[PDB]
């Protein structure tokens, strides 16, 4: 477990690791917005 | 000789229509299952309907022409 | 009321697909 | 007798004729409306 | 079929007393058995000595008898060989050996009762599969 | 309006895409809970 | 709920940056 | 006459009871109090001319002799079969579950 | 020049040489039949129709001669087991001879048509180009086919002028060639009813005479002549190949499932007769009736014919063979000599035990004996160390009733096990494995080989159909496509391929 002071943040800590994947996905949102030019 | 999909699916008319119809079909499917109607239409066992309480043998159909009746009997045997 | 072959074609697939996906979504909450 | 299964057979045959009959009536109807220009 | 109170009623001791486990108690015992025991006892067998299983009939013939809640709880605090002759804490997970088997450290009485209850109920559900090994998979 | 272009195609793509991810994610969740979970 | 909300917030953010810049003719 | 000696042994008391001179050690799990302590002494001290000779194993406790008496009816003795006792097979006969 | 796979195309516009090629083909097929029948007569042993019938001997044409009434040899025997029969000219040998002579006459005719290919008959009276009027040829041939089909049904199969056909009882014990009357009610469509085959030929034959007269007399609709390319001989090839693959699939099916025209005394029993224990049920029925009329067990089993018992044995099931296990069934399990009798197994308590039979799917099968309620009572163990059911623990014995071993009982576990291993195959036989150096491994019967060849050829002929149908319908583009990008692009035509839209 995290030190107990930080416990409130457990649900956030659980999602953090996936963020780097959202960056790859972001490249595609972006490219779709400049029409894959 | 007809409109390109990308014109259709980026149009307000499309989304106005489909913001009603898509959630409606989705919800109708959801309730087909959540009300249990899906079990009764297809004759699929619920989790408490594979076996009567003690038995451990499967209700395998063994007779071509009274298969209808055999399944009925199996279904009655579920006390 | 004017339909096309394509429109008929798209909807024979798209309409059951959404219905089925709602069905399958619901099944994820069934407990034995 | 007309056995249950012969009655079953007539039902199957009529069903198939109806499906085909409707399909053709409809396609002929459409083709008659929606004509090719030459 | 369903997991009825009858199915959940098991011998509490060697003298005829039973307890009716709750659904919740059974599921907790299952989860705890997985956590602490299934590494060796998956499905009722014993991977590091397959000659001894967790079938009810086998437990009935252990010494002291282990086919009831209290005997199983005692086994979990102070395990013995099958003849009751040697104490095996030092090589088998127990409260007594929770120092060298840390997954035993926080188990309460309630926890052991639940585990014991899983072990007696599983065969009543699974029949020969429990303790049967791959033959019955 | 039947007017095409009113909702940019990139927004449609991003939102539909997230829709798919969510539905598929729910299906994966279901592999660990309720029927089929082994539990 | 807490987990699904963090997720939806964090997930929305990337598309939000793109959407904001698009709206204000930014250097996309 | 070529004979499979293990199949032939199944037609003797070996096929009906725990054979103190042949049966693999796991078999002693079938009755209360025999395994592993008595099982080991019985196997280490085999063969016996009769089942009641099992009571004479050196070093047995008073309670062990009593447990052995209660189980004499489940035991038998037949001639030692080389095929069943070589290979250390009385201690592990290659069968698990 | 022509690639190797097109050499025969030189015949497409040469009706006389096509007829010559056809004559040669027919000479070859008829010579095959004559040769095949002679080779079968050089190898067939007629001395035991009970345990050594034609279908155990790898006989493929002998059953077809027998099906239509050729049952005797000039040497005096018959396939039903008679002596001193005089079959006339039409023995198996005379059939073989007639086919050999036919072959020769066909070969000579081919030579003549090949050399004299340029007959005025083959030329169109208007253009002087080679020309066959195929729609009218179809009528002429269909009419002839009608007369023959009708004749076959009305004279040959009825016995009005001909010998009839092979018929038997439902258990294939008493087959013989008999005149058969047409069945005109709906049981005429029952495949197992011989009178239907007769009514088929009478009725379909009259229909062919009428439709052939139609086709002689009425020209094709211009619409159909054009759509089916009726000026192009390759159209007939395409649809004839379709008809032939349909027919091939049908004969593979009636051979596998059985019909009145695939009798079990000529082709062997079916796999389904083993699946449903068809013969075992009839044997048990006869035995029970014997017992109920006060027979002893010995007498009841001794009254079962060897021939019926032999059908109830898996080595005669056509689904127990191998693609590369070549030759007669006798080459595997041996030439059957005698029924050993029916084995009854019992445990030390005297309870009757039943050996679990081998399903066709399994190359090998365990030996497991259950009581009358399906509870396991004995078996042959693989691991011995925790065996509970060995024949030795359970004191299994076996006693025989009927056949060679009638009245004997065996109690020594090796022998009781050996018979139990044989009992998984059904009734137990003594075989001669030395005469042919038989290797002990099951082979299929001609029922199985016929089925295989015809299902494979029918499938391949589906390709031939598609191939020649394509070549007929796309003749104009078969060397490649026209040397407008508006026929094959979108929007240019309202109707695809139509320049006037
Ligand atoms: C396509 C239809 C068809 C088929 C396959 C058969 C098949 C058969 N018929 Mg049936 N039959 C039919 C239609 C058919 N018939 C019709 C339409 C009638 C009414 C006319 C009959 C009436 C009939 C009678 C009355 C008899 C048969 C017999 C037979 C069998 C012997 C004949 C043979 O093998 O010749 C094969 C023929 C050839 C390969 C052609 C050879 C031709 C050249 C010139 C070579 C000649 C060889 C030889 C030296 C000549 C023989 C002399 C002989 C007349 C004594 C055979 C199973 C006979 C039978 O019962 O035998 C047991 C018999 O007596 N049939
Ligand atoms: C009273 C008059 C009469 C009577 C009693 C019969 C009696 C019979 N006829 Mg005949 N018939 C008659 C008049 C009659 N016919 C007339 C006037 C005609 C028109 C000329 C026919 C044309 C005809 C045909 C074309 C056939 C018969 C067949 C039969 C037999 C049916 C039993 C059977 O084994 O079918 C077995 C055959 C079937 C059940 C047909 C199967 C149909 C398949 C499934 C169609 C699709 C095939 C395709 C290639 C795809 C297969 C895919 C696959 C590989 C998975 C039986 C002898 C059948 C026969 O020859 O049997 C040996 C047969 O095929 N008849
Ligand atoms: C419909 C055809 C047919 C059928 C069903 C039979 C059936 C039978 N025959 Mg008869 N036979 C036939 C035609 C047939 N024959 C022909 C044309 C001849 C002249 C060669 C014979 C000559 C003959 C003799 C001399 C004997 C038989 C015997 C037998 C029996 C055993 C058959 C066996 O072992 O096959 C075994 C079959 C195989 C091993 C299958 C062969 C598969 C081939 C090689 C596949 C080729 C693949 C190909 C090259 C791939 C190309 C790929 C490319 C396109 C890319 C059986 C009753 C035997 C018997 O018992 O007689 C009394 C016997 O001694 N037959
Ligand atoms: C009645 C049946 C029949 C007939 C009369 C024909 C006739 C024809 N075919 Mg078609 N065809 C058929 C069925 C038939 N085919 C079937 C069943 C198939 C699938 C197997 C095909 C697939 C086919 C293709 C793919 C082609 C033809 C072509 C041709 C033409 C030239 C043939 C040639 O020169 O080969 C010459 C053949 C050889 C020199 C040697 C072939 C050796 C084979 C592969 C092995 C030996 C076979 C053995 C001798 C025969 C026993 C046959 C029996 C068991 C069936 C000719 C019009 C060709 C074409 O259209 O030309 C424009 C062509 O390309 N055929
Ligand atoms: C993959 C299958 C297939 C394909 C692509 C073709 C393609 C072709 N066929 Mg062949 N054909 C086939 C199978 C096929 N055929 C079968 C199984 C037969 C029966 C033996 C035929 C008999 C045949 C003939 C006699 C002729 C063709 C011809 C043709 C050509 C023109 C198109 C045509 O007539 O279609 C035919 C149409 C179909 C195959 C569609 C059939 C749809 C049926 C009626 C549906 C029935 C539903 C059924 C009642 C449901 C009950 C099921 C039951 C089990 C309960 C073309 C090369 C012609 C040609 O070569 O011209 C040069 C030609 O003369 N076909
Ligand atoms: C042609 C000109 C020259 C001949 C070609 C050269 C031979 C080529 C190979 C022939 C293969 C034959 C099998 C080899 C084994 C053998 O000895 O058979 C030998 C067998 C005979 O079998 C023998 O019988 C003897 C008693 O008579 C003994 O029992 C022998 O032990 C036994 O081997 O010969 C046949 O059975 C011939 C006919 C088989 C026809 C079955 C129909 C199956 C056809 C479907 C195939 C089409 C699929 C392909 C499409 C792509
Ligand atoms: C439950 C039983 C099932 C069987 C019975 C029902 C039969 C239905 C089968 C018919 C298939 C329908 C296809 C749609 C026809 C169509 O839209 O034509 C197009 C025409 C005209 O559109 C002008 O535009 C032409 C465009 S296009 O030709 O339609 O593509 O339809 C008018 O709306
Ligand atoms: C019972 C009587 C039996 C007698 C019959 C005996 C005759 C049988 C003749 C068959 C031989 C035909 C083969 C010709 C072969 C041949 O000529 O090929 C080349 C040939 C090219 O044809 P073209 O149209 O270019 O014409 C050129 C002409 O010169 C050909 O005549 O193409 C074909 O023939 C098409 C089908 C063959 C494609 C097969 C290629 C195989 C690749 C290798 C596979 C093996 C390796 C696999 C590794 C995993
Ligand atoms: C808390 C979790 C566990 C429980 C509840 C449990 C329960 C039991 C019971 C009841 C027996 C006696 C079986 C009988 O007499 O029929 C036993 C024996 C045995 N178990 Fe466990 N057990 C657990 C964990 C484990 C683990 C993790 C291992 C592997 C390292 C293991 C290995 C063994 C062995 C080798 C025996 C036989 C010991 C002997 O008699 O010599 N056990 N267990
Ligand atoms: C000339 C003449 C003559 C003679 C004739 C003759 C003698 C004939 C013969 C003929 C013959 C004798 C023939 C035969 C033929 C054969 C064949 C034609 C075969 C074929 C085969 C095949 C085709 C096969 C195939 C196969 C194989 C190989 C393997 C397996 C698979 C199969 C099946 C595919 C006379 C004197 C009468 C008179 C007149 C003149
Ligand atoms: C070239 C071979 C000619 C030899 C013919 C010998 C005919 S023998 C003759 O054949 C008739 C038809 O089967 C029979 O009815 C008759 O009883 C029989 O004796
Ligand atoms: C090419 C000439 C060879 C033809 C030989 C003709 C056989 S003729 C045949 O002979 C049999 C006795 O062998 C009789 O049973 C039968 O009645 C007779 O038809
Ligand atoms: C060998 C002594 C015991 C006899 C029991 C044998 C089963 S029966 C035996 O089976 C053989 C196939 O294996 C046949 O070839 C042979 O004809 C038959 O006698
Ligand atoms: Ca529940
Ligand atoms: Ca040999
Ligand atoms: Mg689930």
């Amino acid at each position: 477990k995290l030190p107990e002071a930080y416990a409130i943040f457990d649900p956030l800590v659980d999602v953090l690791p996936v963020i780097p994947v959202l960056f790859l996905a972001l490249a595609f949102v972006w490219q779709a917005a400049v029409g894959f030019r | 000789g007809e409109r390109p999909f990308s014109d259709i699916i980026t149009s307000v008319r499309y989304w106005v229509i489909h913001s009603i119809t898509i959630p409606a079909l989705f919800i109708a499917g959801w309730l087909f299952v959540s009300t249990g109607l899906a079990y009764d239409v297809f004759g699929t066992p619920r989790p408490d309907s594979y076996y009567a309480q003690e038995q451990r043998s499967i209700p395998l159909v063994t007779d071509r022409f009274e298969a209808k009746q055999q399944v009925e009997t199996f279904l009655e045997q579920l006390k | 009321p004017i339909f096309t072959v394509r429109w008929v074609a798209v909807h024979t697939l798209a309409v059951p697909t959404i219905f089925f996906l709602g069905a399958i979504a619901a099944m994820q909450f069934i407990q034995r | 007798t007309i056995t249950p299964s012969l009655k079953g057979f007539f039902i199957g045959l009529l069903s198939g004729a109806v499906v085909l009959g409707l399909t053709f009536a409809v396609l002929i109807a459409i083709s008659q409306i929606d004509k090719v220009q030459r | 079929a369903e997991l009825t109170p009858e199915v959940l009623t098991v011998p509490l001791n060697s003298e005829g007393k039973t307890i009716t486990l709750t659904e919740k108690q059974y599921l907790e015992g299952k989860r705890l058995f997985q956590y602490a025991c299934a590494s060796c006892h998956v499905g009722g067998i014993t991977k590091t000595n397959p000659s001894l299983d967790l079938r009810t009939e086998t437990l009935a013939l252990a010494t002291p008898p282990r086919d009831n809640i209290e005997g199983l709880v005692d086994y979990m605090k102070n395990p013995t060989t099958y003849d009751g002759e040697q104490e095996i804490a030092e090589v088998h997970p127990s409260l007594r050996s929770a120092d060298i088997f840390p997954k035993m450290r926080n188990l309460t009485e309630k926890d052991l009762v639940a585990i014991a209850g899983h072990i007696l109920v599983e065969p009543k559900i699974l029949g020969d599969k429990w303790g049967g090994g791959k033959v019955y998979y | 309006m039947s007017e095409g272009g009113r909702i940019p195609l990139w927004i449609v793509a991003t939102v539909a895409g997230m829709g798919v991810i969510v539905i598929v994610g729910l299906f994966f969740y279901g592999a660990y809970a309720g029927l089929g979970s082994s539990l | 709920i807490a987990q699904l909300t963090m997720i939806a917030m964090i997930g929305i953010a990337g598309p939000m940056i793109i959407f904001l810049l698009a709206v204000r003719r930014g250097n996309l | 006459e070529l004979v499979n000696v293990v199949d032939e042994k199944l037609g003797t008391a070996y096929g009906e009871k725990i054979d103190l001179n042949n049966t693999n050690i796991a078999a002693f799990i079938q009755y209360r109090g025999l395994y592993p302590t008595l099982a080991k002494l019985i196997v280490k001290n085999a063969p016996y001319e009769s089942v009641e000779d099992v009571l004479n194993i050196p070093g047995l406790t008073e309670r062990q002799k009593q447990i052995l008496r209660e189980n004499l009816e489940h035991f038998t003795v037949t001639e030692v079969e080389t095929a069943l006792v070589e290979g250390g097979d009385r201690y592990n006969n290659g069968l698990y579950k | 020049g022509l690639p190797w796979y097109r050499v025969h195309t030189v015949l497409i516009n040469d009706p006389g040489r096509l007829i010559a090629a056809h004559l040669m083909h027919t000479a070859l097929v008829a010579g095959w039949a004559g040769s095949m029948a002679l080779y079968e007569l050089a190898t067939f042993d007629p001395s035991d129709p009970v345990l050594n019938p034609m279908w155990r001997q790898g006989m493929f044409v002998l059953p077809f001669m027998a099906r239509l009434g050729v049952t005797g040899s000039w040497s005096g025997w018959s396939i039903t087991g008679e002596t001193g029969i005089d079959p006339g000219f039409w023995s198996f040998e005379g059939v073989a001879l007639a086919h050999i002579v036919l072959s020769g006459l066909l070969f000579l005719a081919a030579c003549w048509h090949w050399v004299y290919w340029d007959l005025e008959l083959f030329r169109d009276p208007r253009t002087g180009e080679p020309a066959l009027d195929l729609p009218k040829m179809f009528g002429i041939h269909l009419f002839l086919a009608g007369l023959l089909c009708f004749g076959f049904g009305a004279f040959h199969l009825t016995g009005l002028f001909g010998p009839g056909m092979w018929v038997s009882d439902p258990y294939g014990l008493t087959g013989s060639v008999q005149p058969v009357a047409p069945e005109w009610g709906p049981d005429g469509f029952n495949p197992y009813n011989p009178g239907g085959v007769v009514a088929h030929h009478i009725a379909a034959g009259i229909v062919g005479i009428i439709a052939g007269l139609f086709h002689i007399l009425v020209r094709p609709p211009q619409r159909l002549y054009k759509a089916l390319r009726m000026g192009n001989i390759e159209t007939v090839l395409s649809s004839s190949i379709a008809a032939v693959f349909f027919a091939a699939f049908v004969v593979a099916g009636t051979m596998w499932y059985g019909s009145a025209t695939t009798p079990i005394e000529l082709f062997g029993p079916t796999r389904y007769q083993w699946d449903s224990s068809y013969f075992q049920q009839e044997i048990n029925r006869r035995v029970q009736a014997s017992l109920a009329s006060g027979a002893t067990l010995e007498e009841a089993w001794s009254a079962i014919p060897e021939k019926l018992a032999f059908y109830d044995y898996i080595g005669n099931n056509p689904a127990k063979g191998g693609l590369f296990r070549t030759g007669p069934m006798n080459k595997g399990d041996g030439i059957a000599q005698a029924w050993k009798g029916h084995a009854v197994f019992r445990n030390k308590e005297g309870e009757e035990l039943f050996v679990r039979r081998m399903p066709a799917f399994f190359e090998s099968f365990p030996v497991i004996l259950t009581d009358k309620n399906g509870v396991v009572k004995a078996d042959i163990p693989f691991r011995r160390a925790e065996s509970k059911y060995s024949f030795e623990q359970q004191g299994v014995t076996v006693s025989f009733y009927g056949g060679e071993l009638n009245g004997q009982t065996f109690t020594d576990p090796p022998t009781v096990k050996s018979y139990a291993r044989k009992a998984i195959f059904g009734e137990i036989f003594e075989f001669d494995t030395e005469t042919l150096n038989s290797d002990g491994i099951f082979r299929t019967s001609p029922r199985g080989w016929f089925t295989f060849a015809h299902a494979v050829f029918a499938l391949l002929f589906f390709f031939g159909h598609i191939w020649h149908g394509a070549r007929t319908l796309f003749r104009d583009v078969f060397s490649g496509i026209d040397p407008s990008p508006e026929q094959v692009e979108w929007g240019f035509y309202q109707k695809v391929g139509d320049v006037t839209t």
